[PDB]
């Protein structure tokens, strides 16, 4: 729900 | 819709008290998470306006996060260490039930969660 982060 | 105010961090009505395992509890638990790569997402209660999850805080009724729990160690809001554990175990649990596996965050807080449960099995002798 947040996406990517990485 | 909205975002919620933050949690409590400073109520003067609690009883204060500076303690072993909480003093271990802000300057090695919190300090050593907080200094991880992976602390960012943690650091700081959810801005779900600014995020775009309008959905945040109808899923998640007890928000936690590292900012609240540095806050509340600072002003003595906790008497015993484990309240301070519970609320470490609160942050983890809203992000599993939030966000999905594969998900790059529930990776990270897997990863932050392994290193909170290995300090705390180094908890320090209580008074
Ligand atoms: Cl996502
Ligand atoms: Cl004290
Ligand atoms: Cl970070
Ligand atoms: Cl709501
Ligand atoms: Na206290
Ligand atoms: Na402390
Ligand atoms: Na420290
Ligand atoms: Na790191
Ligand atoms: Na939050
Ligand atoms: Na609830
Ligand atoms: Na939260
Ligand atoms: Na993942």
């Amino acid at each position: 729900r947040k996406g990517v982060k990485s | 819709s909205m975002n919620p105010p933050p949690p409590e961090t400073s109520n003067p009505n609690k009883p204060k008290r500076q303690t072993n395992q909480l003093q271990y509890l802000l300057r090695v638990v919190l300090k050593t998470l907080w200094k991880h790569q992976f602390a960012w997402p943690f650091q700081q209660p959810v801005d779900a306006v600014k995020l775009n999850l309008p959905d945040y805080y109808k899923i998640i009724k007890t928000p936690m996060d590292m900012g609240t729990i540095k806050k509340r160690l600072e002003n003595n809001y906790y008497w015993n260490a484990q309240e301070c554990i519970q609320d470490f175990n609160t942050m983890f649990t809203n992000c599993y039930i939030y966000n999905k596996p594969g998900d790059d965050i529930v990776l990270m807080a897997e990863a932050l969660e392994k290193l909170f449960l290995q300090k705390i099995n180094e908890l320090p002798t209580e008074e």
